[PDB]
Order: C-alpha cells, then sequence, then structure tokens
C-alpha cells in the first residue's frame, strides 16, 4: 500500500469466497444424464 | 443529598484470588484479547455451531447500546420457535399452505 | 448479589412485619435519621438515631 | 451500441384499415413449419457456403437444440430469428456438446478396456 | 363445516350499488377459509340456506 | 428427528424419511421385526416407495 | 521534566477501598499497561484446586448423595443442544477431565505390561501383589510413576532369577498376555473405575495404538516418566492425545464467543458478533 | 390397534422385551417442567386492581 | 453365539498359563455392549463427533424417565449406552436433496418463487403457471422477455435454463416476473439475469416438486451473497480507492 | 503399492459400469438411488473442477 | 400428458393435481401483460390517493 510492497495474492481472502461451491463451476446439462445412461446400456447389449 | 441515591446498596465482591482458568496471560510476544473467551472460541465450529447466541426468533434480541453484543429484552428467558407459530406449523409459519410471497400473491 | 435497577417506592411494600418490630414506634420511640459527622471508612453514611 | 440509429422517428400509431384504401392482409410470425425450414436453411446452407462454424462444428450444439433455443429467444419472429442465429455464436450456458463429448470419450475408453 | 348459522340473505339487484341485505334465515356453513389469503376483506362464508 | 429450528426444517421431508426407513428395513433379517417399522412409517405419514 | 502529579482518591459510598486500589494507580509509569484478571467463588474454586476436607454431617451427606459425576458432566455438555443454550467448550473440557481423571494411571500400567522384558510370571500371587500395591500407590499420588516403575522392576521375584530365565527365554523377553490380564485384573479388583470395562478397554487401546510406532516398546529414560522437562501433550507416550492480510485487525470479526464483550470506548467500528453483513436468502 | 390389521398375526412375541418402550418413555407429570425463579417473578396476564 | 458356544464347550486347557483361554476370554469381551460403549466414550474424548451427533445424543437423553435412569444406572455403564447408542453405532459402523410437496394455488394453478442478487438491487418474483395450449410466453413487468432483456441472447438463455435442467418444455409454461428491488429503466445485464433465472427456477420447483433435484445439482437454486461495497467518503470514487499518499 | 491401489480401484469401477446390461430396470441399484444419484455432480461426472482447461 | 400429469417419481404413484390440464389459457387472464401509459397512471394515482378514505361509514 503506502510505500510498502503489495501482498502476495494468497495473502488475501478468497476472491470468490461468497459464492457457493455448487456455482463454481456450474454442473449444467443434467437433462442429458438419463439419455446417456439408457444409451450406454442399449450399447452394452449390442 | 442528591448523591444519596448513588451509594452502593450491597457490598461488592472482593478480588481475592488468581486469574480464572485459561486466562490470556502474556509472555514475550503474545497477541492478547481480554474479550475473546480462551477456551470456547478455540473449540472447533463443526462441533459447537456457527451460533453466537441461543438460536431463537430474533424478536427476542435487541442490539445493545454501547456494547457490541445482543441481549434478550426479556432478560435471560427464552421462548423456542415452536411458541411463535401456531401448533404444529410446517416450517414454522402463520399457515401451512404457502410461504410469505405465496400467501401475498395468492391473496392478491 | 448486586443491583440491576433502582426505583423509589413507598416503604409500606416491604417493611419489617408488625410482629418482628417493637410496639408502636411512633409513640414510644423518638427516631431521627441523620448523618455521621466523622469520616466513615466503610459502611453506611446514614444512621438511625 | 445502438440497433436503431437508422430507424425512423415516428412514435405515431398506424392502421392499414382507416389510413389506406387498399385491402388489409395480416402477416404473422413464422409458425413452427416455416420457422424450421427457414432456420435449417440459414444454418446448414450457411455452412456449406463456408460462412459458419465449419471445422469448429463440434463447438456449437446440434440443429435440434439450436432450433428449440432460437425458438424461445426469437419467439419465431423472422427478424429475431435471423438475429439470434447470429448471436448464437456467444451462447454461454449450453452444455450439450460437453456431455456428448464426455460420453463418447467414456465409451471409447471402455472399448480400449475390453480390447486390452 | 356443519355449523348451524343464521345468515342475512343477500338480495340481488342490478339497481343497487354495493349490496342489499335481508332478514336472517337458517343456513349451514359449507366452507370457511381462515387463512387471510383465501378469504380477503371483507370476509366471506360459503353457506347453504335451508329454505330453498 | 422432528425439526425444532428452521434450519432443521430444511433438512426434513417425508419423501426422504422414506429412504431412511428403507435403510432401517433392509437392516432387519426377519419379517416380524420389520412389521413394526412399517407400521410406524405408515402411521406417521411417510411417502412409501 | 514536568512529571505528572496524580491526586489520590479516597473511598466513597460508590467507590469502595479494594475497587480503588484495583482500578486506580497513582504512579503514572504504570498507566496503560494491560488488563488484570481475578476470580470470585466458582472460578476461584476451580482455579485454586483446594481439595475439600471431610467434615461434619453436611459434608458426609454430600458424599452420600453425590452419585455419578462422569455422567453428570456428560449430561451438562449434551444439554448445550437444548434450544435455550449453546454448546460449550468448557462443558466439554469438564467432561474430558472427568473421563481422563485416572488416565496416567492406565499409562503407568502400560509400561509395566509392555516396557519390561521378563517380569516373571505375572499370574503368581507374589508378583501380582507387587503390581497391585504399586498401582494403588500410583493412584492416590503416594508415589511417582518413576519411583513405582523402578520399584516394580527391582521387586523381589525368585533366587537365581536369570538362570531360571535361561530355562524359558532365549533373549529374555517373556510373553505379554499374563501381564495384560494381570494389569486389567488389578484395576478391576482395585476400584479404579466407576464403570468396569473402562479399565480393560483403555489399557488395551493405548497398547494397540503404540504397536505401529517405530521402536514401540523402548523409551528414552528421561521422557518416559515424570521429570522436570517433559514432552508436549500430543507426543506423550501412551497418552490419549496421540482476510489473511487483515486477520490480525479482524480478530473479533468472526463468530466469536466472548468473555467480556467489547465496548464502545475500546472498539471503534465493531458491530457485535451476531451481525450478518452479506445475508443470503433463505425460505 | 383399534381394528385388527391382518399383519398382526406375525407381530413378534413379548419374550426378551425387557427393554419394553411404552414403559421406558413414560414420565410422571411432575418431571416435565421445573418451577423457576422466572416463574416466581412472573407478571400478571390480566391488569391487576391494586398491587 | 457359535464362537461362545465352542469356547465354553472346550473348557479349561492344558496350556501352562491357561493361555489360549485368556486369549479366548480377552477376545470375547471386545464384542460386548460395554466395550462398545467405552469405544464411543474414547472417540468422544478425541472430538470425533459433530453438532448433529450431539443433538442426537441430547434427544436420546431426553427420552428417559427418572425411573429409566435409576434402572440403567445399575450396570454403571448401560445408561451411557442409552445416550451414546447412535454415536457408538456410528463409530463402529444419507439424505440427498429435499423433496417437497407442491405449493400451488388450487384455483389459479400459479406457483410463486423469488430470486435475488446484491441483496438489494435485484429482487424478482416469478409467477408460474402451466399452459395447456402449448403456447407459452415469459413476461417481465408486463413486457415480453424479448424486449426487457433486450434481445441479448446470453441473458435470456439464463432464464431458459431451469426448463432445460428439469428436462421440460418451455412452451408449456407461462411466467410473469415482478421487480421488488430497485427499479431501473433497464434490467438487462448479467446480474439481473442471474436473479431472474433463480426466480423462475424457484417457481418451477414449487410447481413440479421432483424437478428440484436436478436444479439443485446444477446449482440454479443456489443463492450467492455478493454486494457492491457500501458507499463511503474515505475512498476517492466512494468505493474501493484510497486517497493519494506522499512521503512527508 | 499405489499401483495396486489404482489397479483395483479402476477395476471395480469398470465392474460398476461394465455390469450394466439388465441394470436398466435391474435390481443392482435402488430406486431411490435412481432418484438422487443419477445426476451429474462433482463425485459423479463433473465437467472440470478446475480453472485453465 | 401435460407436465403436471407426468409421474416423475420412480418410486411413487401420485394423485394428479386437480388443476392439471384444466386451467385454460387466455392472454386476458395470464401471464400479465400491459401498456405502459396505463401502468404509469395506475402507479401515480395509487400514490396520490393514500389519504382519501372514509373511515366512518354506515
Amino acid at each position: 500500500r503506502r510505500g510498502k510492497p503489495r501482498p502476495r495474492a494468497g495473502m488475501f481472502p478468497d476472491k470468490y469466497r461468497r459464492v457457493p461451491m455448487l456455482l463454481k463451476p456450474q454442473q449444467g446439462g443434467q437433462q442429458y444424464f438419463n439419455h446417456f445412461l439408457i444409451r450406454s446400456t442399449n450399447d452394452r447389449l449390442t | 443529598y442528591y448523591w444519596s441515591r448513588y451509594r452502593m446498596p450491597t457490598q461488592m465482591p472482593k478480588f481475592d484470588g488468581p486469574a480464572p482458568v485459561a486466562a490470556p496471560q502474556s509472555m514475550n510476544s503474545t497477541k492478547t484479547n481480554e474479550f475473546i473467551d480462551p477456551i470456547d472460541d478455540k473449540f472447533p465450529m463443526s462441533i459447537r455451531g456457527p451460533l453466537v447466541r441461543p438460536d431463537v426468533p430474533e424478536d427476542q434480541y435487541v442490539d445493545s447500546w454501547y456494547i457490541c453484543t445482543s441481549m434478550t429484552h426479556h432478560m435471560g428467558d427464552y421462548r423456542p420457535w415452536s411458541a411463535s407459530a401456531p401448533p404444529n406449523a410446517f416450517r414454522f409459519r402463520p399457515f401451512n399452505e404457502f410461504d410469505a410471497k405465496g400467501r401475498e400473491y395468492v391473496q392478491y | 448479589q448486586g443491583a440491576v435497577a433502582t426505583a423509589e417506592i413507598p416503604a409500606f411494600f416491604n417493611e419489617r412485619p408488625a410482629w418482628e418490630r417493637p410496639p408502636l414506634e411512633e409513640t414510644l420511640y423518638v427516631t431521627t435519621n441523620k448523618e455521621r459527622y466523622d469520616d466513615v471508612r466503610g459502611g453506611d453514611i446514614y444512621y438511625d438515631d | 451500441t445502438d440497433r436503431f440509429a437508422n430507424s425512423l422517428d415516428e412514435y405515431a400509431p398506424y392502421d392499414p384499415e382507416k389510413d389506406s384504401h387498399f385491402h388489409p392482409i395480416q402477416i404473422g410470425n413464422f409458425d413452427e413449419y416455416e420457422y424450421r425450414s427457414f432456420l435449417r436453411f440459414l444454418i446448414n446452407s450457411g455452412e456449406l457456403a463456408g460462412l459458419g462454424w465449419g471445422p469448429l462444428w463440434h463447438a456449437s450444439s446440434d440443429f435440434e437444440r439450436k432450433l428449440y433455443k432460437i425458438g424461445f429467444l426469437s419467439g419465431r419472429n423472422p427478424q429475431g430469428v435471423v438475429d439470434h442465429y447470429h448471436q448464437e455464436l456467444v451462447w454461454r450456458y449450453d452444455y450439450q456438446r460437453t456431455r456428448q463429448k464426455q460420453y463418447l470419450l467414456k465409451r471409447r475408453m471402455e472399448g480400449m478396456s475390453r480390447g486390452a | 363445516e356443519g355449523l348451524p348459522v343464521r345468515a342475512r340473505r343477500p338480495i340481488f339487484s342490478s339497481s343497487a350499488e354495493q349490496r342489499i341485505a335481508g332478514g336472517p334465515q337458517r343456513a349451514v356453513i359449507i366452507q370457511y377459509h381462515h387463512q387471510p389469503f383465501f378469504n380477503p376483506e371483507p370476509r366471506l362464508v360459503k353457506v347453504a340456506f335451508q329454505c330453498d | 428427528l422432528e425439526p425444532c429450528t428452521p434450519r432443521e426444517w430444511l433438512q426434513f421431508s417425508h419423501r426422504n424419511l422414506a429412504y431412511a426407513y428403507n435403510g432401517a428395513l433392509r437392516a432387519c433379517h426377519s419379517l416380524p421385526s420389520m412389521l413394526l417399522l412399517y407400521k410406524e412409517m405408515k402411521q406417521r405419514g411417510v411417502k412409501v416407495d | 521534566a514536568k512529571r505528572r502529579v496524580i491526586v489520590p482518591i479516597h473511598p466513597t459510598p460508590n467507590f469502595p477501598a479494594h475497587f480503588i486500589k484495583s482500578a486506580f494507580t497513582t504512579d503514572p509509569l504504570k498507566e496503560k499497561q494491560k488488563a488484570r484478571f481475578s476470580s470470585g467463588g466458582e472460578a476461584m474454586r476451580e482455579v485454586q484446586d483446594i481439595p475439600k476436607n471431610l467434615e461434619g454431617e453436611r459434608s458426609r451427606r454430600d458424599l452420600a448423595s453425590r452419585g455419578d459425576t462422569e455422567f453428570q458432566a456428560l449430561v451438562e455438555f449434551i444439554e448445550g443442544a437444548s434450544y435455550d443454550q449453546l454448546i460449550s467448550g468448557r462443558r466439554f473440557k469438564k467432561v474430558y477431565d472427568v473421563l481422563s481423571e485416572n488416565d496416567d494411571m492406565f499409562i503407568w500400567l502400560c509400561h509395566t505390561a509392555m516396557s519390561v522384558l521378563n517380569p516373571g510370571d505375572m499370574r503368581s500371587r507374589l508378583i501380582y501383589n507387587h503390581l497391585r500395591i504399586l498401582a494403588e500407590s500410583v493412584a492416590s499420588g503416594e508415589m511417582t510413576q518413576r519411583t513405582a516403575f523402578r520399584f516394580f522392576e527391582s521387586a523381589v521375584r525368585s533366587p537365581a532369577y536369570r538362570e531360571i530365565a535361561k530355562r524359558q527365554l532365549e533373549g529374555g523377553a517373556a510373553t505379554r498376555l499374563a501381564g495384560i490380564s494381570a494389569a486389567a485384573d488389578v484395576m478391576r479388583r482395585m476400584g479404579l473405575t466407576r464403570r468396569p470395562m473402562s479399565s480393560y478397554f483403555e489399557l488395551y487401546q493405548r497398547i494397540v495404538e503404540r504397536s505401529e510406532a517405530m521402536t514401540p516398546w523402548g523409551f528414552p529414560p528421561l521422557f518416559q516418566f515424570e521429570e522436570r522437562l517433559s514432552l508436549e501433550p500430543r507426543l506423550k507416550f501412551f497418552s490419549r492425545a496421540s482476510g489473511h492480510v487483515m486477520t490480525p485487525h479482524t480478530t473479533l470479526h468472526g463468530r466469536r464467543i466472548f468473555w467480556i464483550p467489547p465496548t464502545w470506548n475500546r472498539a471503534g467500528r465493531f458491530l457485535g458478533p451476531h451481525v450478518t453483513l452479506y445475508p443470503g436468502m433463505t425460505p | 390397534s383399534n381394528t385388527e390389521h391382518f399383519l398382526d398375526k406375525y407381530e413378534p412375541k413379548r419374550n426378551a422385551d425387557t427393554v419394553a418402550d411404552k414403559y421406558r418413555t413414560t414420565k410422571q407429570i411432575t418431571e416435565i417442567d421445573k418451577w423457576t425463579r422466572y416463574d416466581s417473578a412472573r407478571a400478571d396476564n390480566y391488569r391487576p386492581l391494586s398491587i | 453365539l457359535s464362537r461362545t458356544i465352542t469356547a465354553e464347550a472346550v473348557g479349561l486347557d492344558n496350556a501352562p498359563g491357561h493361555y489360549t483361554n485368556f486369549l479366548e476370554w480377552m477376545g470375547r469381551l471386545t464384542e460386548t455392549r460395554a466395550f462398545k460403549t467405552e469405544h464411543a466414550l474414547f472417540e468422544f474424548s478425541r472430538r470425533k463427533f459433530n453438532r448433529d451427533d450431539v443433538r442426537v445424543m441430547f434427544e436420546n437423553y431426553r427420552l428417559m424417565s427418572k425411573a429409566t435412569l435409576l434402572a440403567d444406572s445399575a450396570d454403571s455403564y448401560s445408561h451411557f449406552y442409552t445416550v451414546l447408542k447412535d454415536f457408538a453405532r456410528k463409530v463402529a459402523g444419507q439424505i440427498g436433496v429435499r423433496i417437497d410437496e407442491a405449493e400451488v394455488d388450487p384455483e389459479t394453478g400459479i406457483a410463486v418463487g423469488r430470486g435475488c442478487a446484491d441483496g438489494e438491487k435485484y429482487h424478482f418474483t416469478a409467477l408460474l403457471r402451466e399452459n395447456r395450449d402449448h403456447n407459452g410466453i415469459i413476461t417481465v413487468m408486463g413486457k415480453p422477455l424479448s424486449l426487457v432483456l433486450d434481445n441479448k441472447a446470453w441473458l435470456m438463455e439464463m432464464v431458459l435454463m431451469p426448463f432445460d435442467e428439469a428436462n421440460l418444455d418451455y412452451r408449456d409454461f407461462d411466467a410473469h416476473i415482478v421487480s421488488e428491488g430497485h427499479a431501473m429503466p433497464s434490467i438487462a445485464n448479467e446480474i439481473a439475469a442471474f436473479a431472474l433465472r433463480m426466480a423462475v427456477a424457484n417457481a418451477l420447483v414449487k410447481l413440479i416438486p421432483l424437478t428440484r433435484i436436478p436444479l439443485k445439482k446444477s446449482g440454479l437454486l443456489s443463492v450467492d451473497r455478493r454486494r457492491e461495497r457500501g458507499q463511503f467518503p474515505g475512498y476517492l470514487d466512494g468505493k474501493k480507492v484510497k486517497r493519494r499518499f506522499a512521503k512527508r | 503399492t499405489d499401483r495396486i491401489r489404482r489397479y483395483f480401484r479402476e477395476l471395480e469401477a469398470v465392474h460398476t459400469s461394465g455390469s450394466a446390461s439388465a441394470r436398466g430396470s435391474g435390481g443392482g441399484t435402488t430406486a431411490e438411488h435412481k432418484q438422487q444419484d443419477q445426476f451429474y455432480s462433482p463425485e459423479n461426472q463433473p465437467i472440470s473442477l478446475h480453472r485453465n482447461n | 400428458l401435460s407436465p403436471l400429469e407426468v409421474q416423475r417419481d420412480v418410486g411413487r404413484l401420485e394423485p394428479i393435481p386437480s388443476y392439471a390440464g384444466k386451467i385454460n389459457a387466455d392472454r386476458s387472464v395470464f401471464p400479465f401483460q400491459w401498456k405502459t401509459e396505463d401502468w404509469y397512471e395506475y402507479e401515480v394515482a395509487k400514490v396520490r390517493n393514500r389519504r382519501f378514505v372514509f373511515e366512518n361509514t354506515e
């Protein structure tokens, strides 16, 4: 800050500390799971 | 006198004896808080909870003047959440049908 | 114990029950509440004469 | 940033019926048939002309998904359809090619574990 | 529901702003909604008049 | 556990209690010890699976 | 040098003597030092650890109706889950201290079982009585663990002991079963624990954990037992215990149990522990 | 049980039920609430004539 | 039981110290009730539990009468077992997501969710109903979603998302969203969009209860707490920038 | 040692997914497990949990 | 089936909600859509009139 060196990055509280774990990253595409499961089972039988 | 009011009604407890268990006492370089309880903050949160004060509806709490802390406006007494709502209220509620917003827009 | 709050209220709420105290004090005893003239190191600065 | 700079200042309402002697015909948005044929044209014929994803085709999702999503965005309005076809480039939240990739991969590696 | 009640029979006229009230008649409560959001002010009671 | 505080009301549901009771059901090796648990989960309203 | 002149204050109806000498000092090189701590009845009874004396009828009545303290401590910890209280690290400390009251006694016994090659046959009434007596003397503080251990190994067993040991052992290490069954037996027949199993369990457990340690059954002579310098409580041998830039100025700012809560003179911008500044939305 | 359910037949016998719960849970009414110093000090819910 | 039975069918032994018999007996008591109680108390001493185990222990305690205590203080152990039972069962030995019922107005078939961002700036409330005619539309403050978020696709897809994660068709649903926060001429920007998404999603869960499981996993229902820093005179721009510093 | 660990972790992994033939409406996994765990998550099949991909 | 008639619990069979395919669709009822001018006039008017009340009524 004043006439002193800026701290190293890890010396600060987490930038995303207030954003819940589910959000980083978003897991989206839940719609496709079932589809790809049935798909893989049918495949197996083939 | 006008100061006759401000006499001590009872005898104050003497300070007879040593520091209480696990008091802050300070050696060479020691960062010391008289304020923070030594034993109960050092306790892990997963066990005790994030709670500072008993978990109860906040209408029973008032933010104190001049002290940073809260107090009960009925001193020391507590009513559990179950006594705020009607008997057997789902997610204690005025009524079980909807939440706040739901009640309001249904009403609308 | 110590005092949380203080209020001026008439003495007939709590006063030593009639059978504990000496008989009629108004008639048989002349009592003045007064202050000690000396310095008192401890105790009450008002005594009953 | 403005879409409208070349638009007229009018702000005044107009009815074909009272304001002209011609017979009014009413045009709507595309319905799903029109809409489908159209979007198919823009995308696929676009690519064939080399105006679209090309070698990057695995980045954007498949036709169906696009059709459905552009459907929602535009509301089937033709100007809107054109425009969101373009804006499709920047879609952040589409997960499909991701999970499809993931699946294809896992199946390949099960094939390599059945081979070995 | 099921409670015997004497309700002032509402009388319907177009000619009347607001509403018209009439003499009490015997009726049973069909349903009564307590929750302020099912039964806004002024409160209502669905009732079955015994007469007709 | 019956919820006490709102925070607990958020961990609670009948449909999930189903899972719990199913676990406690697969545990028991004899039918008669099961019929008790089932009687309970039937009585206290619980979504059944 | 313009030395500050402080006028002494005399006791007052609201300003008693001890208050004065504790809260006021006339020597102004002693201002602004730090805070001092004291105790009254219960915190003093804890700290000072004055063992009560047996006395006339009330003390014996209180010995009689005493009941189980180990269960009481636990109840009082658990009760912090009641809606109107918190969960206390002090209640847990008291719990802990009652669970471990004996503790080191067990520790001692471990050493007699595992730390001694060839302690004779430990089933025979003789060596058994040695062990019994020494144990009862480690408990009740009559002897130091060091002294009791050095007693135990130097206790009298049988004439020409080594030469009889050459008729059983090669390198002089007997089998440890008799020793453990003995050392559990003593603690059971001595009244050492309120609940019977605890003796056996603790003695067994403490051995099983040490089994995995490098050179498990040997110990440095100085750290093995009570001596002037000791090991830190994690490393003791059979023991039960085996922003970031702004944080020093933050301090108070977490969820913090307090002792004395801060006041407006001593803390400028702090709002109290309960305060949630960046609240989330919850149903 | 009011109506006998058809699954009553297979309900286990009371042998080795020494744990029997209906009797473990049952409390004397004296045990349910304590009279505290708060209760001695309790205000009146009606408005008093003269205190 | 089999083990016990043979152990006592064999009896005493010719081993010198009755060695295999102390083996036997010492082993046997490892599976005893009291031993397990002890193991629990030991793990307890080491702080291996959490709050919930405590409240579980608590309500296990509350269930006893004074008489139950008096009967189980006899063994000097078993009451520790009554209390610690489930903690013990835990040491020596999981609800996924909350599945509710539906909150819906019986008459209007409308459900009501609420999203938010910056705790202040954006509060929205989604009214959601199901359209049997398959023409759905979404509307914000009485205006078509297209115009409100202003044709920027990357904003509107956010509002589309919960219909995807629930594996549903958007055309079967009508939504109108209400602004309860700071109103502004334009709410089109990503933060407000985020809020909108959260709103619609919470509505959808109220309407289709099981749909709550995928949504939650995809982190729609999750609320982030973030705010602009409060205004403040100390900083130049009023927020983050400290004033100029000069060496004396 | 770690080699062994990994070999036998991936092996029974391939017998969780490779045992799926009649698993589609088969007994091998609970109905409630069909309910909760059949969704993409950090332990199941995350997209990437890490920055700089 | 409309999305409200679909059985989404693998484990349970649930009574179809009585509003399922019943409530019909008209822009007039819902979703709410409106002209702006009327919205302005509504709002302003609703602020102006807070104090116009007859408390005492027959």
